[PDB]
C-alpha cells in the first residue's frame, strides 16, 4: 500500500521513511509547496469576498422587487440561496481550517462539512435537470391538457430535497464513510480506500454512473428539440426578423450552456471513473487537488451564468445599482 | 272568488305585516286603502308596488306570485286604522274583508262593577241589568249571565265604546231586553267573567232583593 | 350561538365552495381560450369573410330553442300589438274603434300583456279582432315613421295560423326574427385543435374612448380594408378618398397607447376588380411617386409598404400581410400559424431566455 | 277636485230616489265613476258603475235586474236610479272615481286606483216613522262599594233619527265620560245607554243632567234624576 | 333661414341677462363663510376587510339600503352577491355576454339589474321559489351601449343610453313610456335625488341638464366645464349639485342659486376623476383618481382632511353605505377593499 | 334646413321659460348649507368615531 490509514485518514504518500504521523496533531508542510498553498487560501478569501454581493443583490431583488414573482423564480431563488447556505457553512470552513494551516475541526466538523459540500453540489445538479424539464414543459407544449402552476414546482423543490436526504442517508445513517483527500483541509468521498465492513465500492458506483447518465441526456435532448422547433417555426415563417432574432439568441445560449456544464461539470467525472479503475498505481498530489476546488469554482460559476439570462433581472439590478 | 286577509296588533315601532293572497292568478292591479271612522278612504299604493305622491317613505310593498305584503316601519303613534286590499283586473271588482291594528299596552288590574236596577225603570215596565267590567285588554271578550238559576240565549245584546286617549283601554256595554214580568219570574243574577286579560278572576253574588 | 343557522353559515362554505368551482371551470376555460379581435372598414369585406367562414346550420334542430323562439316570437307579437295601440294613442287625431267592446278588450289586453305564462286563445281572439280594422293598417302607414319593427303585420297573420296548438314553423320566422343589426356578434368555431372567438364592431360610433379602452385585453388584431377605396365613392363632399380615413383608422390603433405591444393582422379583399381598373385607370390620385411605375405587379408592393411603415418606430411587434385566396382554407392557415407564432413569442418572453 | 254626493235621504220600504254626484273640474268623459255600499259594522262592498266612453256598464250580481243608471256628459253629472229597495239595502254610499284609459288623455304612467272620493251619504231603508225618545232615568243603589262609581246614566229608548252630534251633559262635563253605541233590538230601532266615572263620596254635592239632542228632529228634552236608595 | 341668427342675438341677450343675474349672486364672498367654521383635523382608515373570488377587473358596485349586501359586477361575465358583515357568497349568477358596464340593486332588495354593450338590459329576480336566479325580461330599443342605469322604483326604471337620449322604462309592458333628448353628446353618467321626482344628465359636452320625471321638460342647464363629465352625486336634502370632471377638477353647483360655488383642485394633482360620492353629513367628499389615490376632500373648507391608498391598480368605483358607517372601493387589481 | 331652426324654436322657448325662475341668495343658501353640514355633522358617524363593540366590523 503507497500509505497508512487509521479510522477516518489515508495519505497517499510513503510512510517507508517513519515520517508521517495524524493529520490533526502536527503540521504537514513538506508534503507540498509553502507559498502555493498559502496563495490559494488567498484567493479563497479573493473568492468569497467576489462571491458574497452578487448573492445580496438576489437577496435585495428578492424582497424589495415584488413584480418579477413567477413559480420557475422559486426554484431559481431555491438554487440562490440554497447556494448561500452551503457555500457559507462548507466554504467558510475550509477558509477557517486552511487560516489555521492544517486540520483542525475534529472528524464530526468535516463530517459535517462533508455532507453539506456534496449535498451542495448535487442539489444544484438537481436544480439545473428541474430547471430543464420544467422549461421544456412550458414552452414545448407536449401535451394540450396542461398549464403551469405552483403544484409541479413544489413537487420540484421537495422533489429536489429528498434527493438531497437520498444522498445524505447513507453516510448519515452509518452505511457511508467520510475521510479527507488531497491537502487534508476538506472531507469528501473516497476512490481507492477499501473498507471490508461495509464494502461501499457498489452502490457509490451506482449512484456515480446513474447521476452522471441521467441529467447530461435529458438536458441534450430536451434543448436539442427546442431549439429545432424554434429553426422549424422560423422555417416556415419566413418574414419577421424577431424571428430569426429568436433563434440566434436561443442558440447562443443553448450551446453555450451545453459548453460551460459539460467543461466545469465533467472531468471531476472522468477522473472519477480513470483512478477507480487504474488501481495499481497511486498518483501525485495535484491529481488529488484539482477536481476538488475546481469543482468549487464551477459551483461559484454557476449563479452569475444562470441568473444573468433573464434581462429582468438585469434591467432590476442595473437599475439597483445605478439609483 | 275572493281573498283572505290577515289581522295582527303591536306596539310602537314594530314592523306590522299584512298579507292579502288571491284565490287564481291576477295581475299586478292591488291597492291599499286606509279607513279610519269619520274620513273617506286613502290611496296609499297603487299597483302594488308604486307609491303614491305625499305619502312618507314608512310604508312599503311587495308582488310575489299572488301574495303581497304589506310593511310598515318606524310606525307612528296617530297611525290606527283598518286597511283594505283591493283587485282590480277585471270589469268585476272585489274588495277584501279589511285588518285592524291596535297599540298594545302594559296589563292592569281590570274592574268589574256591579250596578243595582233603578226603581225608576222597574216602575216604567222595561229595564236592562248590566254588569260592567271595565278598564282590560285584549278586544276579545265574552260575557255570560244565569237567569233565574239557568242560562238563556238570544235576548242578550252587547255594546263596544272607542279605546280612551288617556287610559288606553276598553269599556264594554252588555245589555240585556226583559219585559217586567219576566223580573217577577226572576229571583237570582250572577255576574262573572272570566277571560286571558285578566290574570286572576274575582267572585260576585248580589241579588235583587237588598237596597 | 344556535347550531342550526351556525350549519347554514357553514352549508354557505360548502356552496360557496361550489360556487369556486364554478369559477375554477370558467376560469380554466377562459384562460386556455384563444380570443382575437376583428376590425374593419367596408361591409362587404367583413360580410365577406365571415359569410365566407359561416358553416351552416339549422334554425330548428332542438325543441328547446323551439321553446326559445316562442317566447321570443310571442314578445314580437304582444309587444308589436301594444306598440299600435300606443301609437294610435300617439297620435292628435281621434281615432277610436267602431266597436266600443273592442276597447274593453284592448284595456283587458294591456292587463295580460303582464303575465309570464303561455298565451290563451281569448288574447289571440283580441288581437285578430281588433287587427280585422283596416283602419288600423292606415295605423301602420302613419306609424311606417315611428318606432316599430316592420315585419309587424306578418307576425299577426302568422299568428293568425299560430294560433292551433302543436305548430311548428320552418326556419325563415326564426331567421327572419334574428334579422337585426346592432350589438357585437360573438362567433365560436374550431380549426385544428383551437378554439376561436371573435369580436366584431357593428359600426355604431365614429369616435372611440371608453369601448375601445375596455377591449385592451387581446391576442392578436384583423383589420380589413379594401386597397380600392381610391377608386371607391364614399363621400358627402367632393374629397372621395377614403383611404384618408382608413390610414386615420389605422395610425388610431397603432398609436393608441393601450395596444402597445400587440400585433396587427391585414388583409386585402378584392383584387380582380382592382386588376382591371388599374388597366382601366392609373392611380395618380394618391401620390406620383407611388405611381413611378406603370407595371400592375408591384402596385400592391407600395400599398405593404405604406402600411407596414406606418408604424411609430416600435419593434416588438409586426404587422402582417396576406392576399385573397379562392378558398377559405388557404385563409385560416394564415391565422393559424400567425397567432401559434405569436403564442411562442410570448413564451419566449416569459421565460426570460428571449 | 271634488266629488259632491246629492239625492241622498232616509227612504221607505217601497220607494225610490234618485241618487247623483257631481263631477268638478276634471274631464268625466274620459273617466268613470262609482258607487260603494258601507254596510253598518261591516267592511265595504261594490255595486254599480258608470263608464261614459264605452257605455256598457256593470252591476254587482245581487243587485243586477234591479236597479238602472244613466249619466250626462255635457253637464258633468252622473245619475244613479235605484229601485226595488230592501230591508238590508241600509248603506252609505261613497262617490269614486277610477281612471280606465290613462294615455288618451295624455302620455301618462299606468294606474291602477280610486283617484278621489266623496265625502259620502247615508240611505236607509226602514219601516219605522219618526218618534219622539223615551228617556227612563237611572239612580245609584246606596248599597255599593266605596271608591266605585255611581250609574248617573239614562236608559235612551226609541228615539229617532241617526246619525248624533256630540253635545252632553250640558256643557259643563266635557271630560270622564263613556257613552255607549246604540245597538239594534227586536223592535227594530235603537237605544242609547251611558254611565259617568264619579268618585263614591260626591254623590251628594254633584248631580248630572241627560240631554238627549238630537238637531233634525228638534227635540229637547230635559230629564230629572233623584236620587233614592234602591 | 336667418331668423335662427336672428333668435341667436335674442338668445344671447337672454345670456348676457343670465350673466349679469349671476354676477348679482356673485356679489358675496363665499370664502368669509367658509372661514367662520373650524377645522375636522387629520383622518386615518383602516382596511378592515377584504374580498376575493375575481379573475378580472371590477366595473360596477352598488349598495342596498339593508346595509348588509353588496352586489359586484365583472367583465368576466359573473354577477356574485356579498355579505359584507360574514364575508359569505349568497349568489352567483351567470350572463349571455361578458359585457358589463354597470350594475344596480333594488331599494326593495328583490331585484338586479345588469347591462352592457349588447344593447339589452336584463332584470333577475331573487325570491323565486326554485331556489335559481332567472332572466325574467330583456329590455331593448336602444341603438348605443349603455353606461348606467338605477332604479327609482320597482315599477319603472331609468337608463341612459349611448344614442345621447334618456329613456324611461316601465317593467310590466317591456316598453318604454317617456324619452328625452336634447343634448348634442353622449350621456356618460346618471344619479337621481333621494326625493325620487328630479334626475340629473352629465354629458359629454361639458354640460350638465336637470330633467324631471312626470313634465318631461328639462328646466336649467349648467355650463362652464372644460373637459368630460365621469360622475355625478347628489346632498342628501336634494339642495346641492356636485359634478366630476376629466381635468382633476371638481365643482358645486346649486338649481337655486344657479351660479357654480367652489371649484377643486391642487396643483399635484393632475389624474382624473373615476367616482364621486358624499357621505350622509355633506361635510366630507370621496373621489377617486387615475394615480391610484382617493383624496379625501373637505367640501367647505377646500382643503384634504387625509390622504387613502394601498391599491395596486386603478380605482374605477367608489360608494358609500346608506347607515353610513363604511366606505366601500373597488379597482382594476381584482380585489376590493372596505375602509371604516 | 327647418329641423335646425325648429331646434332653435325649442331653445328660445325652453330659455323663455327658463327665463322665470326663482334664484335664491347665496348667503342664505350658504346658510342652509352650514346648517344642515354643522346638524349632521354633530350627527356624523365618521368624524365621531365608533366604539369597537358599536362597530359591526370589529
Ligand atoms: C508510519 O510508519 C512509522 C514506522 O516507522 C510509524 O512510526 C512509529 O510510530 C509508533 C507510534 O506508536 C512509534 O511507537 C514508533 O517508534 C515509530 N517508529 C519510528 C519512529 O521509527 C508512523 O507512526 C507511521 N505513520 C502513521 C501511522 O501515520
Amino acid at each position: 500500500m503507497c500509505g497508512t490509514e487509521g479510522p477516518n485518514f489515508y495519505v497517499p504518500f510513503s510512510n517507508a521513511t517513519g515520517v508521517v504521523r495524524s493529520p490533526f496533531e502536527y503540521p504537514q508542510y513538506y508534503l507540498a509547496e509553502p507559498w502555493q498553498f498559502s496563495m490559494l487560501a488567498a484567493y479563497m478569501f479573493l473568492l468569497i469576498v467576489l462571491g458574497f454581493p452578487i448573492n445580496f443583490l438576489t437577496l435585495y431583488v428578492t424582497v424589495q422587487h415584488k413584480k418579477l414573482r413567477t413559480p420557475l423564480n422559486y426554484i431559481l431563488l431555491n438554487l440562490a440561496v440554497a447556494d448561500l447556505f452551503m457555500v457559507l457553512g462548507g466554504f467558510t470552513s475550509t477558509l477557517y481550517t486552511s487560516l489555521h494551516g492544517y486540520f483542525v475541526f475534529g472528524p464530526t466538523g468535516c463530517n459535517l462539512q462533508g455532507f453539506f459540500a456534496t449535498l451542495g453540489g448535487e442539489i444544484a445538479l438537481w436544480s439545473l435537470v428541474v430547471l430543464a424539464i420544467e422549461r421544456y414543459v412550458v414552452v414545448c407544449k407536449p401535451m394540450s391538457n396542461f398549464r403551469f402552476g405552483e403544484n409541479h414546482a413544489i413537487m420540484g423543490v421537495a422533489f429536489t430535497w429528498v434527493m438531497a436526504l437520498a444522498c445524505a442517508a447513507p453516510p448519515l445513517a452509518g452505511w457511508s464513510r467520510y475521510i479527507p483527500e488531497g491537502l487534508q483541509c476538506s472531507c469528501g468521498i473516497d476512490y481507492y480506500t477499501l473498507k471490508p465492513e461495509v464494502n461501499n465500492e457498489s452502490f457509490v458506483i451506482y449512484m456515480f454512473v446513474v447521476h452522471f447518465t441521467i441529467p447530461m441526456i435529458i438536458i441534450f435532448f430536451c434543448y436539442g428539440q427546442l431549439v429545432f422547433t424554434v429553426k422549424e417555426a422560423a422555417a416556415q415563417q419566413q418574414e419577421s426578423a424577431t424571428t430569426q432574432k429568436a433563434e440566434k439568441e436561443v442558440t447562443r445560449m443553448v450551446i453555450i450552456y451545453v459548453i460551460a456544464f459539460l467543461i466545469c461539470w465533467v472531468p471531476y467525472a472522468s477522473v472519477a471513473f480513470y483512478i477507480f479503475t487504474h488501481q495499481g498505481s497511486c498518483f501525485g498530489p495535484i491529481f488529488m487537488t484539482i477536481p476538488a476546488f475546481f469543482a468549487k469554482s464551477a459551483a461559484i460559476y454557476n449563479p452569475v451564468i444562470y441568473i444573468m439570462m433573464n434581462k429582468q433581472f438585469r434591467n432590476c439590478m442595473l437599475t439597483t445599482i445605478c439609483c | 272568488m275572493t281573498q283572505s286577509p290577515s289581522s295582527l296588533s303591536a306596539s310602537v315601532g314594530d314592523r306590522v305585516t299584512i298579507t292579502c293572497r288571491a284565490s287564481q292568478s291576477v295581475s299586478s292591479a292591488v291597492a291599499w286603502y286606509q279607513q279610519k271612522p269619520g274620513k273617506a278612504p286613502k290611496l296609499l299604493i297603487y299597483s302594488a308596488s308604486s307609491l303614491y305622491s305625499g305619502v312618507p317613505s314608512r310604508f312599503s310593498g311587495s308582488r310575489s306570485g299572488t301574495d303581497f305584503t304589506l310593511t310598515i316601519s318606524s310606525l307612528q303613534p296617530e297611525d290606527f286604522a283598518t286597511y283594505y286590499c283591493q283587485q282590480s283586473s277585471s270589469s268585476l271588482i272585489t274588495f277584501g274583508q279589511g285588518t285592524k291594528v291596535e297599540i298594545k299596552r302594559t296589563v292592569a288590574a281590570p274592574s268589574v262593577f256591579i250596578f243595582p236596577p233603578s226603581d225608576s225603570q222597574l216602575k216604567s215596565g222595561t229595564a236592562s241589568v248590566v254588569c260592567l267590567l271595565n278598564n282590560f285588554y285584549p278586544r276579545e271578550a265574552k260575557v255570560q249571565w244565569k237567569v233565574d238559576n239557568a242560562l238563556q240565549s238570544g235576548n242578550s245584546q252587547e255594546s263596544v265604546t272607542e279605546q280612551d286617549s288617556k287610559d288606553s283601554t276598553y269599556s264594554l256595554s252588555s245589555t240585556l231586553t226583559l219585559s217586567k214580568a219576566d223580573y217577577e219570574k226572576h229571583k237570582v243574577y250572577a255576574c262573572e267573567v272570566t277571560h286571558q286579560g285578566l290574570s286572576s278572576p274575582v267572585t260576585k253574588s248580589f241579588n235583587r232583593g237588598e237596597c | 350561538m344556535g347550531c342550526t343557522l351556525s350549519a347554514e353559515d357553514k352549508a354557505a362554505v360548502e356552496r360557496s365552495k361550489m360556487i369556486d368551482r364554478n369559477l375554477r371551470e370558467d376560469g380554466e376555460k377562459a384562460a386556455r381560450e384563444v380570443k382575437l379581435l376583428l376590425l374593419g372598414a367596408g361591409e362587404s369585406g367583413k360580410s365577406t369573410i365571415v359569410k365566407q367562414m359561416k358553416i351552416i346550420h339549422e334554425a330548428g334542430y332542438s325543441e328547446e330553442e323551439c321553446k326559445q323562439y316562442k317566447a321570443v316570437v310571442y314578445s314580437n307579437t304582444i309587444q308589436s300589438i301594444i306598440a299600435i295601440i300606443r301609437a294610435m294613442g300617439r297620435l292628435k287625431i281621434d281615432f277610436g274603434d267602431s266597436a266600443r267592446a273592442d276597447d274593453a278588450r284592448q284595456l283587458f289586453v294591456l292587463a295580460g300583456a303582464a303575465e309570464e305564462g303561455f298565451m290563451t286563445a281569448e288574447l289571440a281572439g283580441v288581437i285578430k279582432r281588433l287587427w280585422k280594422d283596416s283602419g288600423v293598417q292606415a295605423c301602420f302607414n302613419r306609424s311606417r315613421e315611428y318606432q316599430l319593427n316592420d315585419s309587424a303585420a306578418y307576425y299577426l297573420n302568422d299568428l293568425d295560423r299560430i294560433a292551433q296548438p302543436n305548430y311548428i314553423p320552418t326556419q325563415q320566422d326564426v331567421l327572419r326574427t334574428r334579422v337585426k343589426t346592432t350589438g357585437i356578434v360573438e362567433t365560436h368555431f374550431t380549426f385544428k385543435d383551437l378554439h376561436f372567438k371573435m369580436f366584431d364592431v357593428g359600426a355604431q360610433r365614429s369616435e372611440r374612448k371608453k369601448w375601445i379602452h375596455c377591449f385592451e385585453g387581446v391576442t392578436a388584431i384583423i383589420f380589413c380594408v379594401a386597397l380600392s377605396d381610391y377608386d371607391l365613392v364614399l363621400a358627402e363632399d367632393e374629397e372621395m378618398n377614403r383611404m384618408h380615413e382608413s390610414m386615420k383608422l389605422f395610425d388610431s390603433i397603432c398609436n393608441n397607447k393601450w395596444f402597445t405591444d400587440t400585433s396587427i393582422i391585414l388583409f386585402l379583399n378584392k383584387k380582380d376588380l382592382f386588376e382591371e381598373k388599374i388597366k382601366k385607370s392609373p392611380l395618380t390620385i394618391c401620390y406620383p411617386e407611388y405611381a413611378g411605375s406603370n407595371t400592375y405587379e408591384e402596385a400592391a408592393a407600395y400599398i405593404q409598404c405604406q402600411f407596414e411603415d406606418l408604424n411609430k418606430r416600435k419593434d416588438t411587434k409586426e404587422i402582417y400581410t396576406h392576399f385573397t385566396c379562392s378558398t377559405d382554407t388557404k385563409n385560416v392557415q394564415f391565422v393559424f400559424d400567425a397567432v401559434t407564432d405569436v403564442i411562442i413569442k410570448n413564451n419566449l418572453k416569459d421565460c426570460g431566455l428571449f | 277636485v271634488q266629488l259632491v254626493e246629492s239625492g241622498g235621504g232616509l227612504v221607505q220600504p217601497g220607494g225610490s230616489l234618485r241618487l247623483s254626484c257631481a263631477a268638478s273640474g276634471f274631464n268625466f268623459y274620459y273617466s268613470s265613476i262609482h258607487w260603494v255600499r258601507q254596510a253598518p259594522g261591516k267592511g265595504l262592498e261594490w255595486v254599480a258603475s258608470i263608464y261614459s266612453y264605452s257605455g256598457s256598464t256593470s252591476y254587482a250580481d245581487s243587485v243586477k235586474g234591479r236597479f238602472t243608471i244613466s249619466a250626462d256628459t255635457s253637464k258633468n253629472t252622473a245619475y244613479l236610479q235605484m229601485n226595488s229597495l230592501r230591508a238590508e239595502d241600509t248603506a252609505v254610499y261613497y262617490c269614486a272615481r277610477y281612471p280606465w284609459y290613462w294615455w288618451m288623455e295624455k302620455p301618462y304612467l299606468s294606474l291602477y286606483g280610486m283617484d278621489y272620493w266623496g265625502q259620502g251619504t247615508l240611505v236607509t231603508v226602514s219601516s219605522a216613522s219618526t218618534k219622539g225618545p223615551s228617556v227612563f232615568p237611572l239612580a245609584p243603589s246606596s248599597k255599593s262599594t266605596s271608591g266605585g262609581t255611581a250609574a248617573l246614566g239614562c236608559l235612551v229608548k226609541d228615539y229617532f233619527p241617526e246619525p248624533v252630534t256630540v253635545s252632553w251633559n250640558s256643557g259643563a262635563l266635557t271630560s270622564g265620560v263613556h257613552t255607549f253605541p246604540a245597538v239594534l233590538q227586536s223592535s227594530g230601532l235603537y237605544s242609547l245607554s251611558s254611565v259617568v266615572t264619579v268618585p263614591s263620596s260626591s254623590l251628594g254635592t254633584q248631580t248630572y243632567i241627560c240631554n238627549v239632542n238630537h238637531k233634525p228632529s228638534n227635540t229637547k228634552v230635559d230629564k230629572k234624576v233623584e236620587p233614592k236608595s234602591c | 333661414q336667418s331668423e335662427l341668427d336672428q333668435l341667436r342675438q335674442e338668445a344671447e341677450q337672454l345670456k348676457n341677462q343670465i350673466r349679469d343675474a349671476r354676477k348679482a349672486c356673485a356679489d358675496a364672498t363665499l370664502s368669509q363663510i367658509t372661514n367662520n367654521i373650524d377645522p375636522v383635523g387629520r383622518i386615518q382608515m383602516r382596511t378592515r376587510r377584504t374580498l376575493r373570488g375575481h379573475l378580472a377587473k371590477i366595473y360596477a358596485m352598488h349598495w342596498g339600503t339593508d346595509s348588509r349586501l353588496l352586489v359586484s359586477a365583472s367583465q368576466d361575465g359573473k354577477l356574485i352577491i356579498w355579505d359584507s358583515y360574514t364575508t359569505n357568497k349568497v349568489h352567483a349568477i351567470p350572463l349571455r355576454s361578458s359585457w358589463v358596464m354597470t350594475c344596480a340593486y333594488a331599494p326593495s332588495g328583490n331585484y338586479v339589474a345588469c347591462g352592457g354593450l349588447d344593447n339589452i338590459c336584463s332584470i333577475y329576480n331573487l325570491k323565486t321559489r326554485e331556489g335559481n336566479v332567472r332572466v325574467s325580461r330583456e329590455l331593448a330599443g336602444h341603438t348605443g351601449y349603455l353606461s348606467c342605469c338605477r332604479f327609482l322604483d320597482d315599477n319603472q326604471i331609468v337608463t341612459s343610453s349611448g344614442d345621447t337620449t334618456c329613456a324611461l322604462w316601465d317593467i310590466e309592458t317591456g316598453q318604454q313610456t317617456t324619452t328625452f333628448t336634447g343634448h348634442t353628446g353622449d350621456v356618460m353618467s346618471l344619479s337621481l335625488a333621494p326625493d325620487t321626482r328630479l334626475f340629473v344628465s352629465g354629458a359629454c359636452d361639458a354640460s350638465a341638464k336637470l330633467w324631471d320625471v312626470r313634465e318631461g321638460m328639462c328646466r336649467q342647464t349648467f355650463t362652464g366645464h372644460e373637459s368630460d363629465i365621469n360622475a355625478i352625486c347628489f346632498f342628501p336634502n336634494g339642495n346641492a349639485f356636485a359634478t366630476g370632471s376629466d381635468d382633476a377638477t371638481c365643482r358645486l353647483f346649486d338649481l337655486r342659486a344657479d351660479q357654480e360655488l367652489m371649484t377643486y383642485s391642487h396643483d399635484n394633482i393632475i389624474c382624473g376623476i373615476t367616482s364621486v360620492s358624499f357621505s350622509k353629513s355633506g361635510r366630507l367628499l370621496l373621489a377617486g383618481y387615475d394615480d391610484f389615490n382617493c383624496n379625501v376632500w373637505d367640501a367647505l373648507k377646500a382643503d384634504r382632511a387625509g390622504v387613502l391608498a394601498g391599491h395596486d391598480n386603478r380605482v374605477s368605483c367608489l360608494g358609500v353605505t346608506d347607515d353610513g358607517m363604511a366606505v366601500a372601493t373597488g379597482s382594476w387589481d381584482s380585489f376590493l377593499k372596505i375602509w371604516n | 334646413n327647418t329641423a335646425s331652426i325648429a331646434q332653435a324654436r325649442k331653445l328660445v322657448e325652453q330659455l323663455k321659460m327658463e327665463a322665470n325662475i326663482d334664484r335664491i341668495k347665496v348667503s342664505k343658501a350658504a346658510a342652509d348649507l352650514m346648517a344642515y353640514c354643522e346638524a349632521h355633522a354633530k350627527e356624523d358617524p365618521l368624524l365621531t368615531p365608533v366604539p369597537a363593540s358599536e362597530n359591526p366590523f370589529r
